[PDB]
């Protein structure tokens, strides 16, 4: 199976340096060039250049000449993207690949203050029958930067989950998530939301309880 | 050095139907064009290369054609897992992506499931009061939410967030939050969100009343 | 490793 595994999400300040890895398996790393592609928030794909995996020679698109460096560790079948003197506008998800592609590495470049979220359980009011299903929520308010990961029962509820994109509210982000289960199964079969905010090293659980 | 003009930038089409996307290059690219599918949270998937050759594992309902400066890409027998943004890529001289085509599946219209939530005890005792309405699993994407406090419309303090279209059922969901202070929240009784949508000739109304809990 | 495209897999 062909697989490209990229390193995890990155949070940096302007002027710093980041190095992202792309580890290949399932094909011969040095027989195919590795390309790098940038996707800024809300924008399309932009080609950054490629590296010859047989010689190490990189070729850069014009917009990525200067602060960007492609390199290799042939013995570990790993390609690297280093960005020096980081800019806010480097905030994006970066992909490596050619025919097959890595999962992407999200980079956030910000000098603003990191703030953990407040996490609020959303249970139905005391005076309403929801029918054969019941929808529960968690409101995640007042955090910076993106992103957060919201799961339900540590990820074992996922088929009916809706994750709503964050919005900026008074200089801070607010997002929400809902889950839906059969009414016969709650509160009898517990439902808990978990909110991870890696930037603030926080993980918060809130059990959903009936009103 | 080669510009790629991709058209249309977005489209909707019914299940089982066939759509065509085009790309025009600024110069002859000698059939060196590829087409990609890209879904949020995942890496791109190569579908077609050298204008018309299918990647191994890609169904033949994906196809491509073209020469010179003009290329086309089609998806026939559309299915929900085709929801994605599609890109062309010239690779005759360096590489250039087209601007992309966001594909929406036109399923049958579906009414939202609407749920309203009062402020949590935790948020209230910290001085804030967000009232939340989820409007879930609906189609089409256009929807209007009106908030009322004690029967009077309220527009200040409302934030609305839509999901992307779900491959699980070709629907959208949207979250609407009315944020007040605890002080103002505890001076009123009735809180209502009203959903206006193509699927109903009257609004879908969900409410709760502070004095009843 | 080349400027090629397609055929892997």
């Amino acid at each position: 199976q062909i697989q490209l595994v990229q390193s995890g999400p990155e949070l940096k300040k302007p002027g710093e340096t980041v190095k992202i890895s792309c580890k290949a398996s399932g094909y011969t790393f040095t027989d195919y060039s590795m390309h790098w592609v940038k996707q800024a928030p809300g924008k399309g794909l932009k080609w950054m250049g490629w590296i010859n995996t047989a010689t190490g020679e990189p070729t850069y698109a014009d917009d990525f000449k200067g602060r960007f460096a492609f390199s290799l560790e042939t013995s570990a079948s790993t390609a690297y993207l280093q960005i020096n003197n980081l800019k806010n506008e480097d905030t994006a998800t970066y992909f490596c690949g050619r025919d097959y592609w890595g999962q992407g590495t999200t980079l956030t470049v910000s000098s603003a203050k990191t703030t953990p979220p407040s996490v609020y359980p959303l249970a139905p009011g005391c005076g309403d029958t929801t029918g054969s299903s019941v929808t529960l929520g968690c409101l995640v308010k007042g955090y910076f930067p993106e992103s957060v990961t919201v799961t339900w029962n540590s990820g074992s509820l996922s088929s009916s989950v809706h994750t709503f994109p964050a919005l900026l509210q008074s200089g801070l982000y607010t997002m929400s998530s809902s889950v839906t289960v059969p009414s016969s199964t709650w509160p009898s079969q517990t439902v808990t939301c978990s909110v991870a905010h890696p930037a603030s090293s926080t993980t918060v659980d809130k059990k959903l309880e009936p009103s | 050095d080669i510009q790629m003009i991709q058209s249309p930038s977005s489209l909707s089409a019914s299940l089982g139907g066939k759509v065509t996307i085009t790309c025009k290059a600024s110069q002859d690219i000698n059939k060196y064009i590829a087409w990609f599918q890209h879904k949020p949270g995942k890496g791109p998937t190569l579908l077609i290369y050298y204008t018309s050759t299918l990647q191994p594992g890609i169904p033949s309902r994906f196809s491509g054609s073209g020469s010179g400066r003009h290329y086309s890409f089609s998806i026939s027998n559309l299915e929900p897992e085709d929801i994605a943004t599609y890109y062309c890529l010239q690779y005759d001289n360096l590489r250039t992506f087209g601007g992309g085509t966001k594909l929406e599946i036109k399923r049958a219209d579906a009414a939202p499931t609407v749920s309203i939530f009062p402020p949590s005890s935790e948020q209230l005792t910290s001085g804030g009061a967000s009232v939340v309405c989820f409007l879930n699993n609906f189609y089409p994407k256009d929807i209007n939410v009106k908030w009322k406090i004690d029967g009077s419309e309220r527009q200040n303090g409302v934030l609305n967030s839509w999901t992307d279209q779900d491959s699980k059922d070709s629907t959208y969901s949207m979250s609407s939050t009315l944020t007040l202070t605890k002080d103002e929240y505890e001076r009123h009784n009735s809180y209502t969100c009203e959903a206006t949508h193509k699927t109903s000739t009257s609004p879908i109304v969900k409410s709760f009343n502070r004095n009843e809990c | 490793s080349g400027r090629g495209k397609g055929g892997k897999g």
